[PDB]
RNA sequence: AAACUUUCAACAACGGAUCUCUUGGUUCUGGCAUCGAUGAAGAACGCAGCGAAAUGCGAUAAGUAAUGUGAAUUGCAGAAUUCCGUGAAUCAUCGAAUCUUUGAACGCACAUUGCGCCCGCCGGUAUUCCGGCGGGCAUGCCUGUUCGAGCGUCAU
RNA sequence: ACGAGAUUCCCACUGUCCCUAUCUACUAUCUAGCGAAACCACAGCCAAGGGAACGGGCUUGGCAAAAUCAGCGGGGAAAGAAGACCCUGUUGAGCUUGACUCUAGUUUGACAUUGUGAAAAGA
RNA sequence: AUGGCCAGAAAGUGGUGUUGACGCAAUGUGAUUUCUGCCCAGUGCUCUGAAUGUCAAAGUGAAGAAAUUCAACCAAGCGCG
RNA sequence: CCCACCCAUACCCCGCCCUCAGGGUAGAAACGAUGCCCUGAGGAGUAGGCGGCCGUGGAGGUCAGUGACGAAGCCUAGGGCGUGAGCCCGGGUCGAACGGCCUCUAGUGCAGAUCUUGGUGGUAGUAGCAAAUACUUCAAUGAGAACUUGAAGGACCGAAGUG
RNA sequence: GACUAAUCGAACCAUCUAGUAGCUGGUUACCGCCGAAGUUUCCCUCAGGAUAGCAGUGUCGACCUUCAGUUUUAUGAGGUAAAGCGAAUGAACUUUAAAUAUGUAAGAAGCCCUUGUUACUUAACUGAACGUGGGCAUUCGAAUGUAUCGACACUAGUGGGCCAUUUUUGGUAAGCAGAACUGGCGAUGCGGGAUGAACCGAA
RNA sequence: CGGGACCGAGGACCGCGCUCUGCAAGGAUGCUGGCGUAAUGGUCACCAGCGACCCGUCUUGAAACACGGACCAAGGAGUCAAGGUUUUGCGCGAGUGUUUGGGUGUAAAACCCGCACGCGUAAUGAAAGUGAACGUAGGUGAGAGCUUCGGCGCAUCAUCGACCGAUCCUGAUGUAUUCGGAUGGAUUUGAGUAGGAGCGUUAAGCCUUGGACCCGAAAGAUGGUGAACUAUGCUUGGAUAGGGU
RNA sequence: CCUAGUAACGGCGAGUGAAGCGGCAACAGCUCAAAUUUGAAAGCUGGCUUCGGCCCGCGUUGUAAUUUGGAGAGGAUGCUUUGGGCGAGGCUCCUUCUGAGUUCCCUGGAACGGGACGCCACAGAGGGUGAGAGCCCCGUAUAGUUGGAAGCCAAGCCUGUGUAAAGCUCCUUCGACGAGUCGAGUAGUUUGGGAAUGCUGCUCAAAAUGGGAGGUAAAUUUCUUCUAAAGCUAAAUACCGGCCAGAGACCGAUAGCGCACAAGUAGAGUGAUCGAAAGAUGAAAAGCACUUUGAAAAGAGGGUUAAAUAGCACGUGAAAUUGUUGAAAGGGAAGCGCUUGUGACCAGACUUGCGCCCGGCGGAUCAUCCGGUGUUCUCACCGGUGCACUCCGCCGGGCUCAGGCCAG
């Protein structure tokens, strides 16, 4: 608004390489870490799992359908097993889901 | 980093008629609604699977139904557009999958059409009957043949039992080496020949 | 003391600010597609009982016909209207018409109301003279018709 | 020879001067009528002091009496003087030259337009 | 004169030109009289006189699997004389 | 060398204004708590920075707002309030609208710009109305006659003319 | 360099165009609270730059720690005056010791001791540094003052100006020209110097 | 113990006290007179004593010079947009943003809808690529607040460690015997991790680009109009006493 | 919309800058050349028609049918498909018509203002009418309702049926597909494509699983996508021109377009061009009869009007500046600040209130109790009861206090 102005107050005293025709969809793979992991998991169904009522079933989690390509290890897992199908995966993640007692299914 | 250096107010373009082209529209849409009755608004269109690496995770409505589609749903091409079918000579089918989802999709939709003679006091065998011509319809095709699952669903329980294996060695190791093979299959192959021609030399 | 100069006040002057008004601009939005050789846009000259302009119109000239409404127009003058009606009006609508000289402008020209040509009709004693009236006479190109030219190719 | 070209001198001649005076007409003047403009912060007597070499206004003095007319050119005003001159420019423009980059014109070569035959020399 | 001097964006374009060396075009000096200090050869003017010394494009040859690279040849002008 | 005396916005005491700082204020008889009560210190200002308020055109809400028994505007040696920008009233004129409060909004506040447009002074009844030889008498007309007319005179152009 | 419609070292008309200027002029109510500055350091200079320093609004952190253009104490620079040489020796003599301002230091955040290592150093486990543990709160170890804290963020002007006292360096026939500190002015009214940028008193 | 001047702030009581029936003790009362209106007070004009340069701009350090101002009314100059940045207010929060579009409507309003997408949630490297827990998300010294009074210790700061990417060195088990890169070190590096803080919006300051606070050049360019003046030329016309040699 | 100020381009850097995907709006597909109809140019312009057709011709150097790459041509095979004519009804466009006070009172020149009593409302949008009107008038809202024209959509209903055309399924075979064009070199220009862009000119100049493209030059071997050098086509999109219409937190006659007016006019310039100023009496002209003075313009009486303090100089009527009247000052400037005085002119303040003691009046809304009601649940109001030593006003006195200004 002009009324809150200082100009009504101060009335009266005045590198590396070169890529041609670069495509973003190529390198396109969105990352999120296992501490993430069970955020994706409906919060009921992750309830359940987390107090202990399902003994005899194990959680299939699709990162690509979340529109995730790759698990990256950052942070620490319950003792779960959870299967995780994903496109990329670090070295520190799966192992994290091995001691968790997952595994980690490669998909395209 | 502004772009104000040519003459930018020749062509400035402002949307005060936003509202005013949403009634126009409206009104199109309702003429072209009350032309078409009883038929739908639209086409039919097939579920295709959007490329590249990014979006092949997603389907989406295409163009038309492919020439197989139209001859495996036995639905001819030159009566197809006639009732309601968009058809796409361009698009081939490389896979079974998205041929029968299609081809699925046709027969529902030739299932749950109804078909008025073009003389009402000469019906024909390929017309629908009197009696079953009055029915509860629909006049939205993108609505009530929709992609109902864009996508795969992101969750899905297993027994312990039946948790699979594994790739054997680590998935990132099989990664690396899938990697390894791809960038030296050249190499092998180059002292494979030489080899080859090393040992014919030498036998 | 007056006059004079200046100041203050009232009233009167000068001038057109202020206030109020707005058949006007400005901006946005919605709808529509319609100029011209069947002569446009523009220009000039004229037309009302009494107008110079603006407006309207074209020698049928502030206009004609047709449809509708239904009693005016108005500054003056002069006439209304059988009012129980083919009917006032500077009325509306508008399908029929008129539409001067020009202008892409078209017989040749135009700084000329200049000079022609072709075919009819009428009038004046008129086979010959004179006058008037009407219809025509640009360029490029297309299709077709008809009349032609050339040892260009042939038949005979 | 010719010259509204620049210069020195001689004779004649005379108000150029000694050295000014006088006359005429039209103005200026006064009246009737008609009637501007330039310019104008405010105004207008001086002397001494007012550091920045400047006072009209301040300080200290001289002084100082309405309203006016004809003249005058000291001062203030007054010069299309916001001129001219000097200085500065990321200055503009005209002009010159083996300044830079270009270019009209001109000149030279090649390709095409460009065909039919000979005679020699090569490959 | 298949020329010179010009003009035009170009033209089956125009001028000089209805012209032809006693002519046309461009310079310098500027009636008449007087009048050409002495001698050259550095800049310049012009000589198709021999050279390939510089030497563009096109063309020719060699190597390479090719892109390409390397060689001679090389007009006018410059250079030399 | 000595005594008294004069006075600055300096120093002392008192009142008031503002700013800053430190306290108090609910089993609320309790307050524009954004208030009120107590105490102390300080007060110049260019460039510059910040805060609060006044005013103008228009918008929403509100004041069951004002008004032809007179809105707005204007004049006023007539008053009241505010440190101030301003606000309010009385009197005269006048004729159709306008205002207060809280938010919203801007083409919102002038002495200058050799500013723009319009209007008006002093100068000033002043400069001036002085080239082309020149006018005069009677009568008529008319409200009014140097510059209208008729007659009577006097002159000028002077035939490359004032034809 | 004349003329080409009062226009000519390149006419007039419209448009691009509200062209550009670092140069000139102007830039609109009030009150309140604060409030400045001129080589500090670096860069090739003038037709140059940043930058230190000085300011205002906000905040935040325990606005915790205290610090200070001051004096004193110890110790420097200035041993320079001075007293004596019946002290020695002879400003350069000294038992002793100036005025003027000036550097450094003056605590628990400190002081040492011990332990070892050293890649420092030393003849050297020797000093010192690095750590380790312990002892020291009996007075926290001069005066005076202390609404004086610190860190961010954002914003603004000025950043090789004038005058003067003192110190110091050079000079001129005489004038004077450089630096360092401080004060005043540019921004400032009041009383007195008759008067007034630089004087006195006082804000 | 006298003589005089100026002032009277506050508004029940509370307190310190004293000379204690009361008081000069945390701020003036008592008595009396005239008048009750222009008498006091105020405004305007004028005289008198004292005081007092004409404003704005420019310049430098400042004056002076210089520039603008005959007078009055109305008009008249830091605006808008986009993009950043810091701060304030608001909503939601590891999410956030309905308004490109669709639905709906009392119709440019309001209300409703969701896919994609932007920003943020992960960085580093030229790239290929890889990608953040040894530990109650670590130790030490502070640190508001709390405490069962032993300590626990937010934000934040200092310091020592740990992890991820990049650089250099070594090269384990294995093996498409030529691939793979574990393990261990050494440097700087990155607003990297180490118990998310952002997204949208409002308001203010500042910065960048646009005519960019307003007025002002000599200029440059594009397309047109003039030889009625004047200059030269062409065609067709016209004109110029009397003397001397 | 996003991609994205990204890939990329750029002296000495100022700067520049797309596209694929993804979401949405809107969707619609096709026609030739290259084939022999060859058992029949089956095609077409024009002229004359008796409206049956007949002629002059075009054309075989190719007009029809068929085919267009998604295919098709030829076979096989067995089923499907079709043409006309009515048409209820609906929509679009001009037309007839629509509710309610001029009721009473006051002010006013005039009610459309104020007060009272009503009414209409799917209409309280707007305008006019002598001042702010839902009901005075035009219109406004909604369903409809008259009359007319031309189109479009359309539920259904009558009839011919297969001479011919058309679709589907399968297949040995065949399967023509655009040349100075593509491409290459060079030059200019352009682009983010100054290593990967497009266009144009000159030179060279193709091919048959060939050709183009696959954003770093080349060779070899692959792969993936289309099928150039012929052509047509609605919609979503743009719109300072034209016509019609509706609006606005816009401007209110120096503003807003240059123009609200006989404005692109008057006027200027040879010309190209340049280009203004200028709105408002009053509700109604009722725009001043008549007399008088002047040659006249006009003036004075007298009129109109609600008002001439509205007289075609016309609503309101500021300032600069001017005249008259009244007051004042003035010995070479005025103007301004502090403080008295003089003269002129003014705003306030005051006028008496409160509380007692008597006397005289005029009334029982005194205290208590009862019943009802409401509340804050113990406080009140209402109805009865007071019978005048109690309450409430009034009128005369007397007393105390507080009251204005200047002073001792």
């Amino acid at each position: 608004p002009t009324r809150f102005s200082k100009t009504r107050k101060h009335r009266g005293h005045v590198v590396g390489m070169r890529h041609f025709h670069l495509l973003r969809n190529h390198y396109w793979r969105p990352s999120i870490n296992i501490d993430k992991l069970w955020s994706l998991v409906p919060s009921d169904v992750r309830e359940q799992y987390l107090s202990g009522q399902k003994k005899d079933t194990a959680p299939v989690i699709d990162l690509l359908s979340h529109g995730y390509a790759k698990l990256l290890g950052k942070g620490r897992l319950p003792e779960i097993p959870v299967v995780v199908r994903a496109r990329y995966v670090s070295a520190e993640a799966e192992r994290k889901v091995k001691e968790a007692g997952g595994v980690v299914e490669l998909v395209a | 980093n502004n772009h104000f250096r040519k003459h930018w107010q020749r062509r400035v373009r402002c949307h005060f008629d936003q509202p005013g082209k949403k009634v126009t529209r409206r009104l199109a849409r309702r003429a072209k609604a009350a032309a078409l009755a009883p038929r739908p608004v639209d086409k039919l269109r097939p579920i295709v699977r959007c490329p590249t690496v990014k979006y092949n995770r997603r389907t989406r409505l295409g163009r038309g139904f492919t020439l197989e589609e139209l001859k495996a749903a036995g639905i001819p091409r030159l009566l197809a557009p006639t009732i309601g079918i968009a058809v796409d000579h361009r698009r081939k089918n490389l896979s079974e999958e998205s041929l029968a989802a299609n081809v699925q999709r046709l027969k529902d939709y030739k299932a749950r059409l109804i078909l008025f003679p073009r003389k009402s006091n000469k019906p024909k065998k390929a017309d629908t009957p009197k009696d079953q011509q009055t029915a509860e319809t629909t006049t939205s095709l993108r609505t009530s043949f929709g992609v109902e699952q864009p996508l795969a669903p992101g969750f899905t329980e297993i027994s312990k039992s039946e948790i699979p294996a594994g790739i054997e060695g680590g998935a990132y190791r099989a990664l690396r080496k899938a990697r390894s093979d791809a960038r030296l299959v050249g190499v092998r192959e180059k002292r494979a020949k030489e080899k080859a021609e090393a040992e014919a030399n030498k036998k």
